[PDB]
């Protein structure tokens, strides 16, 4: 059949639905279509424009001469409105508010879960997807994430910064994690500035492949982390270790190379493909009041650079510091530690102080005196500073909601006698240096396009304190990572298109789906995050758990020295603190179709606002959670459980807006009997049905599927094992599998993750020395269990043939003669097995006739002989058929028996047993032969610490 | 000599007091030792003049209106014994000239009416098949048994008969699709699931003349090849179910239903399926799912009911009115049916005049009659002489047609053009005291209740549209709410899966199209019809008040010469029981 | 016993809705034991039975009162003042529509149409129709119903 899709000529199968073919060639959204069921018209998202009108493509059959537009303005508007309607009834958080509070948007929930498991290297690996200096951030970050935490609404926010510091220091100490560098892209990037923004840009451009050169004026890398942040907050050995981890990736460092003196920007552009300007704000703002030239007017950044460099610093007994930033606080505490009575004067109130609040409280403990709402007007003295004239200030008018401006109170002028005045009122980059290189700046801050971070010159990007003025290390790292993303987009030619996509993705959907880079950048920088408005009443059911307190150094002792005031947490408190997380994020955030469609179609949550259906979560089942607040009502779970599994776990209840999915009224999911309850977790498209995971904290991780088989029975059903850095998270169902669905035994009992650790001799575990002694002493007839792959069976058989050891298997009989086609076509079947012990027979035999006479195929349980009709002989071992094929049946006669695998019915055997472990099924590779004669491949989820081949030598 | 006395015993008659009148007539006949036949009849159509008592002479029928039990002794004494009609109470006369019944009425109700479906209602006893036989019934069944089934299909498709329950698909094409479908077992369904809140015509046919529907179903089953027929009527209509069961028993015992029907070798059985009650179950696919024991959730159309319907077998689902039209076409010919109505829409339509119309009831009008004729000559206009603002045609599925478009003929396409549909056949008349925003809100409220909650567009968009309408009605709206309605309603129409959601935005769309000034007045906090509770303030006129205080003992909230605005329940009982011009509903501003 | 009626019906899934109607006639509502015996006899899941039973507004899972008040909210009754008469009924009885009084005397229901659109404000109390209802008249009817009359 010839159909025309968006002007092109296409040939499609007549019987198959149009949505399948369209999704093959382009992108079509839609929740409710599964080919195993008939077309269902519930989601209303697969709309196409036909000559007759706008219709759903899941119901259409390809006809001759049919012309379909898949992306027109009206279709975009209709899909957008449908998504907004769905989101208007959706309740839940895609990510936790901790991730939205972080300027770099780090997966706080995921690495807190990894810390609760004890996997600190993996937690740091997850941290380094969004920033580069987790130890520095654990020491100095103002903890924007802990301000937004949902634990603020119950007792106290999680100690995210301190747990991050502990894990980062563990990684630095017990071997640092270094990333994988992709093959070289042939491009070179000039980075100017050795501060955190330049380091972040270099690190994330190196992790993409480009060769990076860092230019820095100072002799060492670190910027204001090394020359402005004092060593009682950030020890420089920690900074050296962190910067070493960044620089060891392959970054070419050129320190003592300045811009404007050694190399000009035009030469940098001509030699390098793109240039990032992260020179930072290294000039201090003057106050402009008369007498500022008097001796004793030091600037805070220069003073702190002299103290950090060890240069001789002259300081009087009385010191006044002007400002309220982090610069002022570090100046105040450094001057206190040098021996001066320090007063800090700020023009605003204490609440609006930009400084880190923990540092302000620490300074108040140490003896720093504050006077807020005060402003210096004059500095009085002959040649040196003797006194400073201060005016008291009051908050002004709210103006255009500009948080008011301080207006002086006339007549409140007072004089304070001081010796040194330190200026920390702000920072900027040299305006004349910016005119020398030709970058458009206002007030000394470089003007860049807010999306692309690009200056007025092509190939020049900027960030850090150069763009944001006095800012944070994490905000600088965020600007650096975004600039690395934008530089990688500029080096491919996609930057203008990417900026258009980031402004409004609903107009460039075809380009978003057509380009991998645009899709990745859109989902990295502008993802759809769903929010709920939660007050303190919504967390009253939560157990009140206290927050860990880390014993700071004594204020009296720490006011005299430059020793670090805050230590790292003890390892016993780390797990206790990490287990206070409430896991606010959605467990299906990395696979939810609704979130993806809302990202692509620019859907707003507040487009339609009204009443939502409020449901209670049904988490009584040991393994499955049902959340009707995240139910888009597609009917796929109902269709499966009623038309394929025949179990009827859930069904549609009530009518209209009140419709929801659930068991019979008065029962929860715990009372429901069915061996295919866990298939609903893979059936659900959004995350209303989720699986409880056997980990301490289940925090959603970006797991990668691995294609293998199940070892629960002779069926050997194909499945995906979801792995995240040696963690066997869950088993899911493949679409391309011969079975399609897996049972609750595989999912919830996990026979693929089960292994006996050590050999068992006469019912007691023994070491491998005793096993080797038993193997050397006795005859040790070789008994194979059906938990071995075909290649292992061949190896063991050849070893037995070479050495002459008698070889056998616990399984006896003959293999099956039926294929899946025979069971699929036959209508009268002979069932001489228990249906519950082989759960896939429930799906395979739907609607067949279970007879005792006149049958067409026979289903019998081994050991057995094939019958006249095509027979299905089912054993309890996955590779029982492989054992039968290779001809190792029967139990041979000998004195003592070495059995490879802890299989049942070995107690029937006569003599003494040596049960050798066969290993983890998930760590095995090869092929198996299942009941229907298929040769199915097994793959490794992680590296194998045990192999039966080397054990026998 | 008075042969019979008939009392109208439909649901409309029963609600008015026809049982009391019938028993009073029986008592008066027993007391006077008279020997007249007391029979029940259906509804002629004058529902405003009920209870109706018919005195049937051999040549004339004299129908009295508003026959209460206490009027019965006077009527009996003066008419059935003395022989003098009481001309004050006579509302209808029927006489026979050349075998065609001619009608005279007080109000001119029947002048513009051509009764094809309701030709026997109100004259025959619905529970006696002998009376229906004597009225020419079941002669069309014998005639259709004479001819071949495909000839019946050609007769039906050449008459221009279109579906009376919905969009108006040609009935002969539907029958042909069911007959041409491959299969040995086929079913027919009579759709009596009138979910329209203002429609009563289908139960009117099923109560006043069920044998017409039975005969039409048998003719259609012979034409298609169906073995089993289903009458899908709601359990909320018990009188219709009772009369259908009586009629089925009488038709079975006389050989019209069963095995070897009238020597045609044709076996047909009719079984009454009682619907549980849902507006969505009137949809074809939801009706099929409801008969099969599932939820009434519609499914996509490319599998059509005429090819894969009830338990997979082909099904023909037609309305009660279409099945009732079939015997008239077989008896009188397809050319006689094509001699009525417009070019595209042939025949007659049964409408239900309700609301603020004076002569409300069941009307049988030919296609192409203008709406103004129905509203003013047949309906008589409003009940208080006020002007008619609009009409709601098609129930919740249709839309409001305003008074400057009353020249539109009632055919399918002329009504489809204006943004309404013929729909069930419901015609609700709105006057100057009706808020169009309130009407749209009521229809969207009904749609929100009756949605099956399967597709996202209907389930969610109808709730969002109703919330916007409630926001506008409470006065808390703005222009952005109206723009949201204007954007959302076409998308709910275009995107929904079944006809309930595809006709759900029709009232909102039509009210915005014709009555946007009322919407913009509600944005400013005022109801031009003084209907919305928060936008009206009940003010007392002191200069026109009286010390009698008629509207002071009837108020149950105790907010009364002075009105306690902070305690007024806003019921409105003051404005009626005052029996004086002192209470004035005024804008709260 | 009470559940003998189930075995007069055919053990096909199509008999579910007629069986639900028969159950609501026999008991006045849908008991749990009857529903599980219906699910057992028809071999349908109990979740399917509950979904069908909750789809239709006829079926309820709690018994009905003595006097059932049916407020008609059809188009004809709505345009003639159904909201005011429903307000009068709710204020006199003290429950919302769709609820049963604690003593079980008055059950308040909303219906689509009753056929008597000419008696445009119309309610029905135990299959008896009262028409032409101003709010005062329906308050009188409710108060006279409460005191054992009618
Ligand atoms: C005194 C002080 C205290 C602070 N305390 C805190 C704190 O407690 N917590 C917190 O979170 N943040 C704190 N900060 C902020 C912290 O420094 C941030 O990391 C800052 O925003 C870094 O910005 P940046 O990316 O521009 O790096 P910068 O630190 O500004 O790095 C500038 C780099 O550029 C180089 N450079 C300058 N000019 C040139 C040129 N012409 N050519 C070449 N290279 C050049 C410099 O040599 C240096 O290596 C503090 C800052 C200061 C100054
Ligand atoms: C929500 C909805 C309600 C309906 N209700 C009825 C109804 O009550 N009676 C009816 O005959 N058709 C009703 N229909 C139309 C039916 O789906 C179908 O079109 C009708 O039975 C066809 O009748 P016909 O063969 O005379 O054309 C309804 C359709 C929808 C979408
Ligand atoms: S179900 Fe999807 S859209 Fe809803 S909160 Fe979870 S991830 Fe977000
Ligand atoms: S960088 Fe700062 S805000 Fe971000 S997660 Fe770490 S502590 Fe929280
Ligand atoms: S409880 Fe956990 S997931 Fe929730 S905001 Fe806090 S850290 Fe994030
Ligand atoms: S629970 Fe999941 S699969 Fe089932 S209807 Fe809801 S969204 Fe669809
Ligand atoms: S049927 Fe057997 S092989 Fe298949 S998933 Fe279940 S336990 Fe594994
Ligand atoms: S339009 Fe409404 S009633 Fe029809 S299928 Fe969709 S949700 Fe159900
Ligand atoms: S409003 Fe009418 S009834 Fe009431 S006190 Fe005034 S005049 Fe009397
Ligand atoms: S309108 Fe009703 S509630 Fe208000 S004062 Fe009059 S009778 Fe009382
Ligand atoms: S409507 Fe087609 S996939 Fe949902
Ligand atoms: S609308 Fe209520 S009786 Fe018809
Ligand atoms: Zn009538
Ligand atoms: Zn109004």
């Amino acid at each position: 059949v010839k159909i025309t899709v968006n002007g092109k000529e296409f040939e499609a199968p007549k019987d198959k639905s149009l949505i399948e073919f369209l999704r093959e060639i382009t992108h079509v959204p839609g929740f409710c279509y599964t080919e195993a069921f008939d077309p269902y018209g519930s989601c209303r998202l697969c709309l196409v424009q036909t000559p007759r009108g706008i219709t759903t493509s899941c119901t259409l059959k390809p006809m001759e001469g049919l012309s379909i537009e898949t992306l027109s303005d009206e279709i975009i508007e209709m899909r957008k409105t449908a998504l907004e309607l769905i989101l208007s009834d959706h309740y839940g958080d895609c990510i936790g508010p901790c991730q939205n509070g972080c300027p770099a948007h780090s997966d706080v929930q995921g690495y807190l879960a990894l810390i609760a498991m004890g996997r600190y290297h993996e937690a740091v690996k997850l941290m380094k997807e969004k920033y580069i200096l987790p130890a520095v951030l654990g020491r100095v970050c103002p903890a924007f994430c802990e301000e937004e935490c949902r634990r603020n609404l119950v007792e106290e926010p999680l100690a995210i910064r301190q747990l991050k510091r502990f894990a980062a220091d563990y990684d630095l100490e017990n071997g640092p994690w270094m990333p994988e560098i992709p093959p070289s892209t042939g491009k070179r990037i000039a980075v100017v500035g050795g501060g955190p923004a330049g380091l972040a840009c270099a690190y994330y451009l190196r992790t993409m492949g480009h060769d990076v050169t860092i230019f820095d004026a100072m002799p060492h890398l670190g910027g204001m982390m090394r020359y402005g942040i004092p060593p009682y907050r950030l020890p420089k050995d920690v900074l050296d270790k962190d910067i070493a981890t960044v620089i060891n990736t392959g970054i070419e460092v050129k320190t003592n190379t300045a811009l404007g003196k050694d190399i000009a920007l035009e030469e940098l552009r001509e030699q390098y493909d793109a240039v990032f300007l992260g020179v930072g704000a290294w000039k201090s703002r003057k106050m402009g009041i008369e007498g500022e030239d008097l001796d004793g007017v030091i600037h805070g950044t220069e003073f702190l650079r002299k103290v950090n460099m060890g240069e001789k610093v002259e300081l009087g007994k009385r010191v006044i510091v002007v400002g309220g930033g982090n610069t002022a606080m570090d100046v105040a505490r450094t001057a206190l530690r040098l021996g001066a009575d320090v007063t800090v004067v700020y023009r605003r109130s204490k609440s609006e102080m930009p400084a880190n609040s923990r540092e302000v409280e620490e300074a108040e403990e140490e003896g720093v005196k504050f006077m807020f709402l005060t402003n210096p007007v004059k500095i009085i003295g002959k040649e040196k500073v003797e006194e400073v004239e201060l005016i008291k200030m009051k908050l002004g008018e709210p103006d255009a909601s500009g948080r008011r401006r301080p207006m002086p109170i006339e007549g409140s002028e007072f004089r304070v006698k001081v010796d040194n005045v330190i200026l920390a009122i702000g920072q900027y980059c040299d305006e004349e240096f910016l005119r020398t290189i030709g970058i458009e700046a206002k007030r000394g801050r470089v003007l860049v396009d807010e999306v692309t971070l690009q200056t007025n010159k092509e190939g020049v990007f900027a960030g850090g304190d150069l763009v944001l003025g006095p800012s944070t290390v994490i905000e600088s790292i965020a600007t650096g990572r975004r600039a690395a993303i934008m530089i990688d987009l500029y080096l491919k030619g996609k930057l203008e298109k990417a900026r258009e996509v980031l402004l409004d993705p609903s107009k460039h959907i075809e380009e978003v789906i057509y380009d991998e880079d645009l899709y990745r950048v859109l989902f990295d920088l502008r993802p759809y995050n769903h929010w709920k408005k939660v007050t303190e009443k919504d967390y009253e059911h939560v157990e009140r758990k206290p927050r860990v307190k880390v014993k700071l150094l004594d204020p009296e002792i720490r006011k005299s020295n430059f020793k670090e005031v805050e230590p790292t947490m003890d390892e016993e408190t780390v797990l206790t603190e990490a287990q206070r997380c409430m896991s606010c994020g959605c467990m299906e955030v990395f696979r939810c179709k609704l979130r993806e469609y809302a990202t692509l179609y620019d859907a707003k949550q507040d487009a339609f606002v009204g009443e939502q259906n409020k449901f209670e979560i049904d988490e009584t089942h040991p393994n499955v959670v049902l959340d009707n607040n995240k139910c888009v009502l597609c009917g796929q779970c109902v269709n499966f459980t009623h038309e394929i599994a025949r179990e009827g776990i859930v069904d549609y209840l009530f009518r209209g807006f009140k419709t929801y999915i659930g068991p019979q009224l008065g029962e929860r999911l715990e009372d429901q009997k069915g061996v295919f309850i866990g298939e609903l977790t893979d059936i659900c498209p959004v995350g209303a049905i989720t699986e409880k995971l056997p980990f301490v904290k289940p925090g959603p991780w970006k797991t990668q599927p691995v294609k293998t088989v199940c070892n629960g029975c002779s069926f050997a059903c194909e499945m995906n094992i979801e792995v995240y850095n040696d963690i066997l998270v869950r088993a899911s169902s493949r679409k391309d599998s011969w079975n399609g669905y897996i049972c609750d035994y595989c999912r919830f009992e996990r026979p693929w993750a089960q292994d006996i650790a050590q050999p068992i001799l006469k019912g007691n575990a023994v070491s491998w020395e005793d096993a080797e002694k038993f193997l050397e002493e006795k005859e040790c007839a070789l008994i194979l269990t059906p938990s071995l792959t075909n290649e292992e069976i061949m190896f063991l058989k050849e070893l037995a043939e070479r050495k002459g050891i008698p070889i056998g298997s616990t399984i006896d009989g003959e293999g099956s003669t039926a294929t899946l086609e025979d069971i699929r076509n036959a209508k009268r079947v002979l069932l001489k097995v228990n249906i519950e012990k082989y759960p896939l027979l429930k799906l395979l035999l739907k609607g067949k006739e279970i007879v005792e006479e006149g049958y067409e195929v026979a289903i019998i349980e081994g050991p057995a002989e094939p019958m006249d009709v095509p027979t299905l002989i089912l054993h309890d071992g996955v590779n029982a058929t492989g054992l039968i094929k290779a001809g190792v049946t029967g139990i041979p006669e000998a004195k003592a028996y070495v059995v490879i695998g802890n299989s049942p019915a070995i107690s029937k055997l006569k003599g003494e047993y040596l049960i050798l472990p066969s290993g983890l099924w998930a760590e095995k590779e090869g092929t198996v032969t299942n009941a229907f004669g298929m040769d199915l491949k097994v793959k490794k989820a992680r590296k194998a610490h045990y192999d039966v081949k080397s054990l026998f030598n | 000599e008075i042969k019979a006395i008939a009392v109208g015993m439909n649901s409309c008659g029963i609600a008015a007091g026809a049982r009391e009148t019938y028993e009073a007539v029986k008592e008066e006949l027993e007391k006077r030792n008279l020997d007249i036949k007391l029979k029940i009849v259906g509804c002629v159509g004058m529902c405003y003049r009920e209870p109706l008592l018919d005195i049937i002479t051999d040549n004339e029928i004299i129908t009295y209106g508003h026959v209460t039990p206490d009027r019965v002794p006077r009527i009996i004494e003066e008419h059935v014994i003395n022989g003098k009609p009481i001309e004050d109470w006579v509302v209808k006369k029927d006489w026979w000239e050349n075998g065609q019944r001619k009608t005279w009425d007080f109000d001119g109700y029947f002048v513009k009416q051509k009764k094809i479906v309701l030709e026997n209602s109100g004259y025959i006893d619905p529970e006696n098949i002998e009376e229906y036989i004597a009225a020419g019934g079941y002669e069309a069944l014998k005639k259709a048994f004479k001819m071949k089934p495909e000839e019946i299909i050609d007769f039906i498709t050449k008459s221009g008969l279109r579906g009376r329950g919905g969009a108006g698909f040609p009935t002969g094409l539907k029958w042909k699709f069911t007959r041409d479908a491959p299969g040995d077992e086929k079913y027919i369904v009579c759709n009596a699931d009138e979910g329209d809140p203002g429609a009563f015509m289908d139960r009117n046919v099923l109560e006043g003349d069920p044998h017409r529907v039975i005969e039409g179903m048998i003719i259609g089953a012979y034409a298609i090849g169906a073995t089993k027929g289903f009458i899908y009527v709601r359990a909320e209509y018990p009188l219709a179910i009772k009369r259908l069961r009586i009629a089925l028993k009488q038709a079975r015992e006389k050989g019209f239903l069963g095995e070897n029907i009238l020597g045609s070798g044709f076996s047909f059985e009719i079984v009454i399926k009682e619907g549980a009650g849902a507006f969505v179950c009137g949809e074809e696919t939801a009706l099929i799912a409801s008969i099969e024991g599932k939820r009434g959730m519609p499914r996509p159309r490319p599998p059509y009911p005429a090819q894969k319907g009830l338990w997979g077998r082909p099904t023909n689902i037609n309305n009660v009115e279409t099945w009732a039209n079939v015997p008239w076409i077989i008896k009188h010919g397809w050319e006689a049916y094509a001699a009525l109505g417009t070019e595209k829409s042939k025949g007659t339509k049964v409408f239900a005049l309700s609301g603020k119309i004076k002569h409300g009831g069941n009307v049988e009008v030919p296609m192409g009659i203008t709406l103004r004729e129905i509203l003013y000559e047949i309906g008589g206009g409003t009940k208080t002489g006020k002007k008619i603002k609009a009409v709601q045609l098609g129930g919740p599925s249709g839309g409001c047609i305003p008074d400057y478009l009353f020249n539109t003929p009632v055919d399918y396409e002329s009504v489809t053009a204006t943004g309404a549909i013929m729909g069930s056949g419901g015609m609700v008349v709105m006057d100057e005291d009706t808020c169009m925003v309130d009407v749209a809100k009521f229809f969207l409220d009904f749609t929100v209740k009756e949605s099956c909650g399967k597709c996202t567009f209907c389930r969610l968009g109808t709730k969002r549209m109703w919330e916007l309408l409630d926001k506008i009605t409470k006065g808390e709206g703005a222009l952005e709410d109206i723009e949201k309605l204007e954007k959302l309603a076409p998308l709910v129409k275009t995107g929904s899966l079944c006809g309930l959601g595809q006709t759900a935005p029709n009232p909102v769309l039509t009210t915005l199209k014709y009555f946007k000034d009322e919407y913009l007045a509600h944005i400013e906090g005022r109801c031009p019809a003084k209907v919305c509770k928060p936008l009206i303030k009940y003010v007392i006129i002191t200069e026109k008040c009286t010390g009698c205080t008629a509207c002071a003992i009837m108020c149950p909230v105790k907010a009364i010469h002075l009105i306690n605005q902070e305690a007024c329940i806003k019921c409105g009982t003051c404005y009626e029981v005052c029996r004086f011009n002192a209470i004035e509903i005024t804008d709260a501003k | 016993i009470q559940l003998e009626y189930i075995y007069h019906y055919e053990p096909n899934p199509s008999s579910l809705i007629p069986l639900l109607q028969k159950t609501q006639e026999t008991f006045g509502y849908l008991p749990k034991e009857a529903l599980e015996e219906i699910s057992r006899y028809l071999k349908v899941p109990l979740s399917r039975v509950y979904g069908v039973a909750t789809f239709y507004a006829q079926f309820r899972f709690e018994p009905l009162g003595k006097y059932v008040i049916k407020i008609c909210h059809g188009t004809a009754c709505h345009v003639n003042g159904a909201v005011n008469i429903s307000q009068a009924i709710r204020e006199e009885v003290g429950i919302e529509e769709g609820q049963t009084t604690v003593d079980g005397l008055i059950t308040l229901e909303r219906v689509a149409c009753l056929g008597c659109c000419s008696l445009a404000p119309v309610i029905m109390i135990n299959e008896k129709v009262y028409g032409k209802l101003t709010p005062d008249k329906v308050r009188k009817i409710i108060r006279n119903l409460k005191e054992g009359k009618l």
